[PDB]
């Protein structure tokens, strides 16, 4: 249109930018449940004080 | 003269023949773990948490019932001190319930204040946890005997100081009990000083009983006066 190239001869021209994340392709939801790792020496029988 | 110099953590101190190894340890200004033990009561030996790594030794001694023989290298801090004071304080914090947030003893249980500083990290055990039934006894001692961690100090008293010949020890093994075998109710003069002496939060003030917790106190020393003695 040709209000749109107005917009394309001022300042460059962008077009995708747009200074509203308002628009699709912004992250809506997450589904899954989460659930944690419990890695550093945890454990038994290895992991044991007087040594950490 | 009448000593014998014990180098305790490699350093010399003068006693007398026939003290015992927390007198030393706690007179060159350290604390070993007391759970069976009281100045102001007998001597018995049977929660085994003070055990300190003796010298020239592979095993290990409890220092609350031994004399001390020419003078020994008392190790308190060693590689395998520290491989007991974990030891012994981890059976006994499995068979316990999951208290305090209502135990009335909440700021000063020595199961509390030792846990941090000695002792392991978590737990694996991983089920269990017996759980005996309480009663009563007066209108003084608000009772709950599951905590009773068997300490035999309040079971003693009644032979010590106050001679009133009423608890005991009914039981064998896992299952031994405390309190009173018939319900006969325990009251005479210092009745209710027991609740002082029992080092974890089973036994506490029955008119106190659910009030305040005792870090906001202002702890202000003073006298009584309902008696001539002070
Ligand atoms: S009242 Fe509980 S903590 Fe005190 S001696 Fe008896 S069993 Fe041990
Ligand atoms: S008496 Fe000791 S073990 Fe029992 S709830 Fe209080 S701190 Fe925990
Ligand atoms: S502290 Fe009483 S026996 Fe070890």
């Amino acid at each position: 249109r040709f209000i749109q190239w107005l917009r394309n001869w001022a300042s460059g021209r962008d077009l995708q930018a747009k200074l509203q994340l308002r628009y699709q392709e912004i992250s809506k939801r997450t589904q899954p449940p989460p659930k944690l790792p419990v890695g550093p020496s945890h454990k038994l029988s290895n992991n044991y004080y007087c040594t950490r | 003269s009448n000593l014998i110099e014990v180098f305790v953590d490699g350093q010399s101190v003068m006693v007398e023949p026939g003290t015992t190894v927390l007198q030393a340890c706690e007179k060159v200004g350290m604390q070993i773990p007391r759970f069976c033990y009281h100045e102001r009561l007998s001597v018995a030996g049977n929660c085994r948490m003070c055990l300190v790594e003796i010298e020239k030794a592979p095993k290990v001694v409890a220092a609350c019932a031994m004399p001390v023989m020419k003078g020994w290298n008392i190790l308190t801090n060693s590689e395998k001190t520290k491989k007991a004071r974990e030891g012994v304080m981890e059976f006994l914090l499995a068979n316990h319930p999951l208290d305090c947030p209502i135990c009335d003893q909440g700021g000063e249980c020595d199961l509390q204040d030792q846990s941090m500083m000695f002792g392991s990290d978590r737990s694996r055990f991983l089920e269990g946890k017996r759980a005996v039934e309480d009663k009563n006894i007066g209108p003084l001692v608000k009772t709950i005997m599951t905590r009773c961690i068997q300490c035999t100090r309040c079971i003693r008293f009644a032979s010590e100081i106050a001679g009133v010949d009423d608890l005991g020890t009914t039981g064998r093994g896992n299952d031994m009990q405390v309190g009173t075998y018939i319900e006969k109710m325990f009251m005479s003069e210092l009745s209710g000083n027991i609740i002082d002496i029992c080092p974890v939060g089973a036994l506490t003030s029955k008119p106190y009983a659910f009030t305040a917790r005792p870090w906001e106190t202002r702890k202000t020393e003073s006298i009584d006066v309902m008696d001539a003695v002070g």
